[PDB]
């Protein structure tokens, strides 16, 4: 879940 | 301010934050999309955030991101007298909003935000300081550590205080008066959300991926 | 303290606010109609409050009366740890509001609210201050002279600070930590009203009067 | 309006 927020983390 | 310097909260809000008149609601939905990209790089210039464990990273982040967005556009709206302005360069005027079926929360921004902003002339460093202490929320649930969460918030609030005292020595209820804009705030992200997932539920507004993925349960 | 003496904050809430376990939901908002006739007598106990005008005291009572009644029945519910502590003289225990559906707004008050009064001790003048500090809201709609309730919150929270400097002065964060509950209170407030409008609706639930003319437009 | 609240007021 959260796929976009997770990768910009990164 | 040791460990959380104001210095460096200022640094994040000028590192992100740099018209013409805008259905204004979808222009609206569209800035706030391109902002959520905005906000991660602001999370990550604010001291400690990045050291968080990444699911409280996300937890704190899909927690707060609503008031945190409300916040930026509310004091760059102290610019203007009868609007929004938008991160897209555009400016949504208090008719525009109105005819659009939105005016109650457009008054609502303008009246407990945009206009206390401007009537104190909250400052860039006391905005971010705000913003900082929202983004460190301990009662967002599902936190790994809470505890760690609260510390970092009363670091920022501890530095806000401090700067408060030395820049506006003149004003002793200043730092008060900066916390207690928290409570409508909370209110104003609330009935935002309430928006954003009736447009949704329509199907008539387009909502852009990060907005949309914000949106997603729980 | 001179025009808002702690004293007298502190007498207000000791005049108003002297167990069995308890449909749990009815025993609940019987409890809040007996306390809206408790606030009433609180308001007028807290200093220049009775002093404006009739139709502002009832527009500040109409504006927060849930957050006010809130903030008391969670600092009452210290003395417990698995429930919560009714004006009536009921306990409602965690497992009684959950199998009455409204377990998460019950978890929501232990964990944001009672449990975080109980971890720093907060005491029944600083509750008095924080309840005043919400009574006098500047930002309810319909005021006719919203700068004087924003003057007398100021004066609210200048003697709150000066309270706590005075007997926590170990604990220089202790007046920004009241100040930051009150975003949850908000929400916890707007989510009980979310909670009582969708009783009335449904039909299942007594509802008394004082309650019911709370839940009245606007 | 506000029958109760007005008369608990006075
Ligand atoms: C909180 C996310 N949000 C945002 C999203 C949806 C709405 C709807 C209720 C219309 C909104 O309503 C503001 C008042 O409209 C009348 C603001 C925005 C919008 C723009 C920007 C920006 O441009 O910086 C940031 N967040
Ligand atoms: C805010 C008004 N309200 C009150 C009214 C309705 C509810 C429903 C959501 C159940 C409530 O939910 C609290 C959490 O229940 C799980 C609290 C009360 C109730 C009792 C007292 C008191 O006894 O002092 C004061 N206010």
């Amino acid at each position: 879940k959260h796929k976009i927020l997770h990768r910009l983390l990164q | 301010n040791e460990d959380m310097p104001v210095e460096r909260i200022l640094e994040a809000e000028l590192a992100v934050e740099p018209y013409v008149e805008a259905d204004p609601v979808t222009n609206i939905c569209q800035a706030a999309d391109k902002q959520l990209f905005t906000l991660v790089e602001w999370a990550k210039r604010i001291p400690h955030f990045s050291e968080l464990p990444l699911d409280d990273q996300v937890i704190l982040l899909r927690a707060g991101w609503n008031e945190l967005l409300i916040a930026s556009f509310s004091h760059r709206s102290i610019a203007v007298k009868d609007g929004i302005l938008l991160a897209t360069g555009l400016h949504v005027h208090r008719n525009s909003a109105h005819s659009a079926g939105v005016g109650a929360i457009f008054d609502r921004v303008l009246t407990e935000l945009v206009s206390k902003m401007r009537d104190m002339q909250m400052d860039k460093t006391e905005l971010g300081c705000l913003r900082a202490i929202v983004l460190f929320n301990p009662d967002s649930k599902g936190l790994s550590n809470p505890a760690e969460v609260e510390a970092l918030r009363e670091k920022v609030y501890a530095s806000l205080e401090a700067y408060c005292k030395h820049k506006y020595p003149e004003q002793p209820g200043r730092f008060a008066k900066l916390l207690l804009r928290l409570p409508a705030l909370r209110s104003i992200g609330l009935k935002c959300l309430e928006h954003l997932f009736f447009f949704k539920l329509i199907g008539d507004t387009p909502i852009d991926t990060f907005l949309m993925e914000m949106l997603e349960a729980p």
